[PDB]
């Protein structure tokens, strides 16, 4: 029966270190995958990039802003016939 | 320099009331401090906290 | 009287587990094409029981009951399985490998973590300001 | 389902898919099947971004939608087929280890765009490969079709339901053609990855790997030609594999390998006469087959993770405890410590640490109609299934945990990165037009010490973090597998 004054740390120091990984030319290689994949999507038309965008005064700067809007066919055929854009 | 608007006083009125119950984890994010001692009083010159 | 002797119980059984697979080296080794009988070339109680009287670690000990809680023990680990037989009831030992390598589970610093009900971001002890992460990404 | 699934789901469409369509869809896993309109009403968001977002997550085959009472439009998203998406890399390189960069290529884009036509995949691979290639910029179409049909015959890539009123009903066949091609119009077929035949492959690799470094490594190839007979005529759900005899079995097997027929039965009752038990045969005096069992085998696998598990966080003389317990079930406090030769103190320690963390329960005999904790008795048990449940929430978030430091670090020293990258591209367009070393010496001293040792450890610690991730995410696939068979579809 004995009594603390001085609180515990909030980060108490564990029991063991964790283990390291295992490593082969097939794991670089799906890292290298994984982080490709990633920035593929993100530069794909699927990515929503565009939430919206909000211009107070129109300028005369017009020519480098010249993105190319291609969606991709959504294919309404096979698609609920319900939801039409 | 120059100073930033503010609010005078903030008057406003109740609309309703919500009830709910909290997690331990918003409990402690809440809490200030973290008591483990048990004894109320120190055995010192005089009753103090 | 019960003796323990911590220290030297674990060490006989590192001893048992080493000479099992001293066994196993040479049963592996010699590779009889017809490897039934390498399956076969185990070493039951009374042979390990040679090996006790030629270790010469201490005789204060039966042998039989000590051989076999060690192991008992050695099972409980899952290092070696044994097998009875009854032709009188004979016991073999065999030294049998881990099934799977250790898990990516675990290799993550979240497993090892004691503090993980707590573990939130937007306040107190989260992934952000978190020790264990940054002394795994820094080594 | 969960919490922890929702919160890891979330990030996963935040950081593959844009921010207005995740937020949809994080929107659809708290409620089951909602109309169009409340969505778009409670949601928060405008009719034309919901439609974009619901219209994205159609095209990845990611959520479904059904007619109901009158005519409305009930979608539905499923959090299971959203929880695959950490691993593809796993899937393209299963698909590179067999097969070539054709296979690789033409799988990688049927993931990233869901529903494709064959003329895409072929269009797509062959101008990516001509592309490749510098004088000899010549791809066969016919080598293109060769791999697509060997995923199509091998049953790697189906056809989603075609097409056969508020909308039209989805409906689906077993006429799996693979249409002629026009190689230099064919409209209405669409082709997709079919994932449970991954897993399967996934099964078998860890079944042979298992008893590969477990008693031999000849039996492994004898039980994966096993499991390649057994590719057509098994599914997943059915537990007992087809009976096959071993003159069958010595018909097909390796070429480089030589091994007689007496000597093969001889492993096969080896096999069988194994405390394992993963092969059975049901035979006579004079013959018989032998049948593999997948459920027997997947509970002692994920046995062996729960074991390692606490192995690697409590210690081995605690999953000695955990062993001898799990083998001598409902055992007692002060006959433990008899078997299991450990000082009571720290035993007594161990054992309250597990019970305190969810690894064992404890169960109730009373002599009383009263609970009578003094007079009463407590007894140790073992749960498999409760703690394959309960480890599985545990991974995702430590996943969870894992994407948030790695998407952490990267906010912080970003406007950083890309000046870093702006400075890139000023010598990298200046060295196309004359190389200037007093040019590179500008940019030699230009960043400073701390400047360029920040992406020399962010580079480190992404690369750690996406490696644990994959050596997570394997986890949870071993560990899923056991809690579906277990379950029973009534
Ligand atoms: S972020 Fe750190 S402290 Fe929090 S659960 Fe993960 S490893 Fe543990």
């Amino acid at each position: 029966p004995d009594v603390v004054l001085k609180p515990p740390p909030l980060f108490p120091d564990t029991d063991y270190k964790p283990v390291p990984l295992k490593t082969g030319e097939g794991e670089e290689y799906m890292l290298a995958l994984k982080q490709e994949l990633r920035e593929t999507m993100k530069r794909m038309p699927y990515f929503i990039e565009t939430p919206e965008e909000r211009q107070d005064i129109e300028r005369y700067s017009k020519r480098y802003m010249k993105v190319y809007k291609e969606e991709w066919i959504p294919d309404w055929r096979r698609l609920p016939r319900e939801m039409m854009p | 320099v120059k100073e930033q608007f503010r609010e005078t006083d903030v008057a406003k009125k109740i609309s309703h009331i919500c009830f709910g119950m909290k997690s331990p984890e918003e409990m402690r994010q809440q809490a200030h401090i973290q008591v483990v001692s048990k004894n109320l009083y120190s055995q010192d010159n005089q009753h103090a906290p | 009287d019960q003796d323990f002797e911590s220290e030297f119980v674990e060490v006989l059984n590192q001893q048992c587990f080493k000479f099992l697979q001293s066994k196993a080296e040479t049963a592996r080794e010699s590779k009889q094409n017809p490897m039934i009988q390498r399956n076969s070339s185990f070493a039951s109680s009374h042979e390990v029981w040679k090996y006790i009287c030629e270790l010469g670690i201490s005789k204060v000990e039966l042998s039989m009951e000590d051989i076999e809680t060690i192991l008992n023990t050695l099972i409980y680990d899952g290092k070696v399985e044994m097998t009875i037989i009854a032709a009188g009831h004979m016991k073999l030992y065999r030294a049998v490998n881990p099934i799977i390598p250790p898990t990516g589970l675990v290799r993550a610093p979240c497993g090892l973590c004691p503090v993980f009900d707590d573990c939130h971001e937007g306040g107190e002890i989260s992934p952000s300001n978190c020790i264990y992460m940054t002394e795994w990404l820094e080594f | 389902m969960t919490q922890a699934e929702i919160k890891l789901c979330s990030l996963l469409l935040q950081e593959h898919f844009g921010e207005i369509v995740e937020k949809i869809g994080v929107h659809l896993i708290r409620t089951g099947s909602q109309p169009l309109r409340v969505i778009a009403h409670d949601t928060g968001t405008s009719l034309d971004q919901v439609k974009k977002a619901l219209c994205v997550l159609v095209q990845h085959n990611l959520v479904s939608y059904q007619v109901h009472k009158r005519g409305v439009v009930e979608y539905e998203a499923q959090c299971s087929r959203v929880l695959r998406m950490l691993r593809y890399p796993r899937y393209i390189y299963t698909t590179k280890t067999l097969y070539s960069d054709t296979g690789e290529l033409i799988v990688e884009e049927l993931l990233l765009n869901g529903k494709l036509t064959m003329s895409a995949v072929v269009k797509k691979v062959a101008d990516r490969l001509t592309e490749t290639m510098e004088d000899g910029k010549t791809m066969d179409y016919a080598e293109v079709s060769n791999t697509f049909v060997r995923l199509a015959d091998t049953h790697f890539v189906q056809r989603c339901p075609s097409v056969p009123a508020p909308t039209l009903v989805i409906n689906e066949k077993d006429m799996y053609l693979v249409p002629k091609l026009s190689l230099i119009p064919d409209d209405g077929i669409y082709w997709q990855a079919n994932l449970d035949r991954f897993h399967q492959h996934f099964r078998d690799q860890a079944i042979v790997s298992a008893v590969a470094n477990r008693m031999d490594q000849t039996s492994s190839e004898i039980v994966r030609t096993m499991l390649r007979m057994s590719e057509i005529t098994t599914s997943s759900s059915a537990p007992f594999t087809q009976p096959l005899s071993s003159n069958e079995i010595f018909r097909s097997l390796p070429v480089g390998y030589n091994i007689s027929k007496q000597v093969l039965d001889q492993y096969l009752t080896l096999l069988a006469d194994d405390p394992l038990e993963f092969v059975g045969k049901s035979g006579d005096s004079g013959g018989g087959m032998y049948v593999i069992n997948l459920h027997k085998a997947l509970a002692s696998l994920a046995t062996a993770t729960l074991e390692s598990v606490v192995q690697e966080r409590f210690g081995s003389r605690c999953a000695r405890i955990f062993r001898l317990v799990l083998q001598k079930k409902h055992i007692e406090q002060k006959q433990v410590e008899d078997f299991a030769m450990i000082p009571a103190k720290e035993a007594k320690d161990m054992l309250y640490k597990m019970l305190s963390e969810n690894f064992m329960s404890l169960q109730e005999i009373p002599k009383t109609p009263d609970h009578a904790p003094s007079r009463t008795f407590y007894l140790y048990t073992v749960n498999i299934l409760s703690a394959a449940r309960m480890l599985l929430h545990r991974c995702y978030k430590s996943i969870a945990n894992l994407i948030e430091r790695r998407q952490f670090e990267t906010k912080e020293n970003k406007r950083l990165l890309e000046k870093s990258q702006r400075v890139e591209a000023i010598i990298a367009s200046m060295q196309a037009t004359g190389a200037e070393e007093a040019q590179l010496q500008e940019i030699e001293e230009m960043i400073t010490a701390p400047e360029r040792q920040q992406l020399e450890t962010l580079k480190r610690n992404v690369n750690k973090l996406d490696a644990s991730e994959i050596q997570v995410d394997e986890t949870i696939f071993l560990l899923e597998s056991y809690i579906e068979c277990t379950m029973k579809r009534q």
